[PDB]
């Protein structure tokens, strides 16, 4: 308030370079200089962080160090930022405040490393799969999940889904069908660009079409990416196998790729059923490759018809026509036992110890 | 541990990227193989014309 | 409004403590049925007609019974365990039963977006596909633990009593099908 | 980006935020005076409920001068950086 | 509230609401101008 | 000094790798015979999968228990019917039969 | 491409062809301008391709 | 980064650690590439000067190399692995200028 008129409309007004809080009232100047260190003061001072000002990095342990020091170690060698790497550091000294993880083994630290590194980079809507993690970290997959499970159960912090097109993105980066090297010919080199877009829209369609839930995601981005590859040019690419593929793109083969393949190649016949040239030229599995791309040009209403006319495991659509049989409710219980029969024909006899005993001798 | 261990997963990519950058922004080269210490090396180029 | 759907209990495991030391040596020897290695487990397995019943049978009087599909059938199942391990010479009895978990398993008949489910109720749910294919619904009602698939079968865990897995069942059924 | 403050009193932004667009930047093809900001930006103070203290880009200039284009380019850090062309 | 902005290399009318990853349909480029304003401004032929 | 003793590997593409999650279990298939003289071993000696496990040197115990389990949720009838039936146990006579089935699986894999 | 202020400049360079005493001075102020001492020509071009 | 850098690396192409003798490093040869940007996820795309400048970034290229080592007496050998970024002058053999 002014301490004249007590007026409540103070206003912060620098008059030709002199910050002053005065009244809008009566213009009572209440407040007025501020002081502000020099560039020669800024040169003289030198930064002197939290890490050491307040107090931390000294009630800390070697294991504890030695986990830090893995944690950026591996951000670096992913080449990811200082904001992620600073992100990486504190949600490992969040999971390290509790107990269970303090006292673990040291392939649970390791798989601690690498799950603050993987939440770090979910959380910014980053694309990394978990198996180069496995692969960088010194680890099997089962422990892995298993360490995985027990610290996002323990701790509860938010786990963003692995969006789609991120991944499809950073898997088709690796392949080299970019620029023509010695080993792969021109004739196998296709457009980044158009490439990219092919495989997006062929992993929409898988994603709309039920192929990717509940199954891993990299077979299906590998499936759409072979697709569009072989959509681009169907004339040389007739022969190439998926295999072939891998190989000419040194990729490791995933197991069911195939299986997603095949999937896929079923929905685009599906497809082509829909539509009216296809499904009177009479596709197959092998001559819709070149078709993809009109498949894919009205997919929504082709979509739409195919689920007019669900996808589950081939183990389930085998006409199930007794889904979940209601077993026989059996709560006899007698009054307290049966008999003594089946404990006498349930101990077993001297003769049967003794033939035991010889046989453990 | 009975793991074989090897450089890939030590391979830091950023130390040279780092140290690069730094020689070139702040221009203060400090050589300690060579007991060089330059300063003033890189200067801001000037655009007035 | 009800759901119309029941679910059906496949296991329910409870502990129970009979109040006396036990020689899982002569019990493991006076038996045919019995599985014991105390290298590498210390428990007897013992094993009754009550469905898919197996006994977890300890030196110090605790034994867990689980594979039952009822809380009277596990009872029962708990009693002739008791009445076995007391005919091989051993003064144990029935005391401090209850069950301590029941899981079982339903179905909704329709599939369900795992992705949308987790983005809707990411603070009660875990979704991680290249895990385990089945979605982690974690709600706080009667603390139940659930495992959500593509194919609308969903597997609950985590109860004390069949009307908590009847209500979660009947609380989560409209969720899942909006 | 915080938007204008508009004023109650005549529905329309007070002469500080005058310039601002309704995204809280300062729109090309208008003149800026002494003492204007050009980006009302509000960046958290903890780092429950998030507290914002306003910390906007104000001009200082004897002259006006007058914007000549606004680029907003994203970083790999998701950092967004804004650059505003000034004309005297 | 539709915010318009236009691209470095395709100069496409291009909408996006706030805190949204900045790009450019049909392209990969990461130049995002402000349109003009449509305010009166005076100027002076002085 | 390795005198040309191994050969370099072109594997572990630098751009990434994915996961596996089954490397070791590979489980092989049972037979008619074998699930008979199986049930048979069970009527015989009991649940006790260490005796089994040493009876059965060709097949694993966790092979074993992984079968015991399977029967146990599939056919509990069998099961019943191989407790209710006992036989005294035989040690010649089943090394004979284990010399059976060696012979039997030869001539399989002759086949 | 060309700057607003070297616009008006140049437009304020151009010479008008009325007749100057026909009209009068702009007196202090009065930016809305009098139909006796202010002219208006509007100048609106849209280049496209051919 | 033609010949200079190449000595460079057949000066310093084998380094090795005095504890577990039979294990060793040796780099084959060494390529700075054209310049490219690590905005994208994973992914390298071309990047100009102008673009460089407006955005407050570097113009620099990927450093990669190819090596051979031995993890547990087994030779393993990559044939691009990445381990810096050399900034690329402009109007330079490999700038995008030329
Ligand atoms: N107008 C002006 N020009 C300067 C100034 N300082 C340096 N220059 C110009 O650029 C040069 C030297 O800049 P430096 O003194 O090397 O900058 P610096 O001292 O190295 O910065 P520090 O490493 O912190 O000491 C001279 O050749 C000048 O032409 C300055 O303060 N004002
Ligand atoms: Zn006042
Ligand atoms: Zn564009």
């Amino acid at each position: 308030r002014c301490p004249d008129c007590g007026s409540t409309e103070l206003v912060e007004d620098s008059h030709y370079s002199q910050s002053q809080l005065v009244c809008s009232d009566c213009g009572c100047v209440v407040t007025e200089g501020v002081l502000t260190t020099t560039f020669s003061d800024e040169g003289n001072l030198r930064e002197v962080t939290y890490s050491r000002s307040t107090g931390e990095n000294e009630q800390v342990s070697r294991s504890q160090q030695r986990g830090l020091r893995r944690v950026r170690d591996l951000c670096r060698v992913l080449q990811l930022p200082p904001t992620f790497e600073d992100t990486a550091v504190a949600y490992y000294q969040q999971a390290y405040r509790h107990s269970g993880i303090r006292a673990a083994r040291l392939q649970k630290k390791e798989v601690l490393v690498g799950c603050c590194v993987l939440i770090t980079c979910r959380q910014h809507n980053w694309p990394l799969t978990m198996g180069a993690i496995c692969t960088l970290l010194y680890a099997d997959l089962d422990v892995f999940s298993s360490t995985y499970m027990q610290i996002v159960k323990l701790l509860g912090l938010d786990v963003p889904s692995l969006c789609l097109a991120e991944l499809v993105k950073t898997y088709c980066s690796s392949f080299k069908l970019f620029q023509a090297s010695p080993s792969v010919p021109a004739k196998y080199v296709e457009d980044k660009e158009k490439m990219l877009s092919r495989t997006m829209q062929l992993v929409e369609l898988a994603n709309e079409t039920w192929l990717v839930t509940g199954r891993h995601p990299l077979p299906v981005i590998t499936a759409a990416t072979f697709l569009a590859w072989q959509s681009l040019q169907p004339a040389d690419r007739l022969s190439c196998s998926l295999a072939r593929f891998c190989k000419l793109a040194n990729v490791d083969l995933p197991y069911p790729a195939s299986s997603r393949l095949q999937e896929l190649l079923a929905v685009l016949l599906r497809m082509a059923e829909q539509l009216a040239w296809l499904r009177v030229l009479r596709l197959d599995k092998r001559s819709v490759v070149k078709h993809i791309g009109d498949l894919l040009q009205h997919r929504q209403s082709l979509v739409r018809s195919a689920f007019r006319d669900l996808l589950l495991p081939p183990c389930m659509l085998k006409s199930p026509k007794r889904i979940c049989p209601v077993p026989p409710v059996s709560t006899v219980t007698g009054d307290e036992n049966i008999s003594d029969s089946e404990i006498e024909q349930y101990l077993r006899t001297p003769q049967e110890v003794r033939d035991f005993q010889r046989a453990q001798a | 541990r009975a793991a074989q261990f090897d450089v890939v997963k030590h391979m830091r990519q950023d130390q040279i990227t780092n140290g690069m950058v730094n020689a070139i922004s702040t221009g203060n080269w400090s050589l300690k193989r060579f007991k060089m210490d330059r300063q003033g090396v890189t200067q801001v180029l000037s655009r007035l014309s | 409004e009800s759901s119309g759907i029941v679910p059906q209990l496949q296991n329910i495991v409870s502990t129970v403590n009979l109040g006396c030391k036990l020689d899982l040596k002569t019990i493991a020897l006076r038996a045919r049925n019995a599985e014991y290695n105390p290298k590498r487990f210390a428990a007897v397995i013992m094993r009754i007609r009550e469905p898919r019943t197996t006994a977890l049978i300890f030196s110090s009087g605790k034994m867990v019974c689980t594979g039952a599909k009822s809380e009277e059938q596990s009872r029962l199942a708990a009693r002739k365990y008791a009445r076995v391990v007391q005919k091989l010479g051993f003064p144990a009895k029935f005391l401090d039963f209850k069950i301590q978990n029941m899981v079982g398993s339903c179905d909704v008949k329709f599939p369900i977006r795992l992705e949308g489910l987790v983005l809707t109720h990411q603070q009660f749910s875990s979704y991680e596909p290249e895990l385990f294919p089945g979605l982690i619904y974690r709600m706080i009602k009667p603390r139940i633990v659930l495992l959500i698939f593509v194919s609308g079968k969903v597997v609950l865990t985590g109860a004390k009593v069949r009307a908590e897995i009847y209500e979660a069942f009947e609380n989560i059924y409209p969720i899942l099908k909006g | 980006v915080m938007g204008p403050m508009l004023d109650a009193a005549t529905r329309k932004p007070i002469w500080r935020h005058e310039i601002l667009d309704a995204d809280g930047i300062c729109s090309p093809g208008e003149k800026v005076e002494n003492k204007q900001v050009l980006v009302n930006k509000s960046m958290p103070t903890v780092t429950q409920q998030p507290q914002y203290k306003d910390v906007p880009i104000t001009y200082k200039g004897a002259t006006d001068s007058y914007i000549e284009k606004v680029m907003i380019s994203s970083n790999a850090e998701d950092a967004f950086l804004i650059k505003m062309l000034l004309r005297q | 509230q539709p915010m318009i902005y236009i691209c470095g290399e395709c100069h496409t009318e291009n909408e996006i609401k706030s805190r949204d990853p900045i790009r450019c349909r049909e392209c990969g480029y990461r130049i995002m101008y402000k349109k003009r304003t449509k305010r009166l401004v005076v100027f002076d032929a002085r | 000094c390795v005198v040309e003793e191994n050969d370099p590997i072109f594997e572990r593409g630098s751009t990434t790798t994915y996961s596996s999650f089954r490397k070791n279990y590979y489980s092989k298939p049972w037979s008619n015979k074998e699930t008979d003289m199986f049930f048979l071993a069970i009527s015989m000696v009991g649940t006790d999968f260490s005796m089994i496990g040493q009876l059965f040197p060709h097949r694993a115990r966790i092979e074993i228990k992984n079968k015991f389990k399977r029967e146990e949720k599939t056919n509990g009838w069998r099961i019943d019917k191989a407790f209710q039936e006992k036989r005294p146990f035989d040690f010649d006579f089943f090394a004979h039969l284990l010399q059976k089935v060696l012979a039997e699986e030869e001539k399989r894999k002759q086949k | 491409i060309v700057q607003d202020e070297i616009l008006a400049h140049r437009l304020g360079l151009i010479p008008i062809h009325a007749d100057p005493r026909l009209f009068e001075y702009r007196n202090q102020g009065d930016e809305e301008g009098t139909e006796i001492d202010t002219l208006q020509f509007r100048l609106q071009v849209r280049c496209t391709r051919n | 980064i033609n010949v200079e850098i190449k000595k460079i690396m057949k000066a310093n192409e084998k380094v090795t650690s005095d504890a577990d003798p039979m294990w060793y490093l040796k780099y084959l040869n060494i390529y700075v590439g054209l310049p490219d940007v690590e905005e994208s996820f994973n992914v390298t795309r071309p990047v100009s000067p102008h673009e460089c400048r407006l955005r407050d970034m570097t113009y620099s290229a990927p450093i990669t190399v190819d090596i051979e080592y031995t993890r547990g007496s087994q030779r393993i050998i990559r044939n691009a692995l990445p381990i810096g970024r050399m900034p690329i002058m402009l109007r330079s053999s490999n700038c995008v200028l030329t």
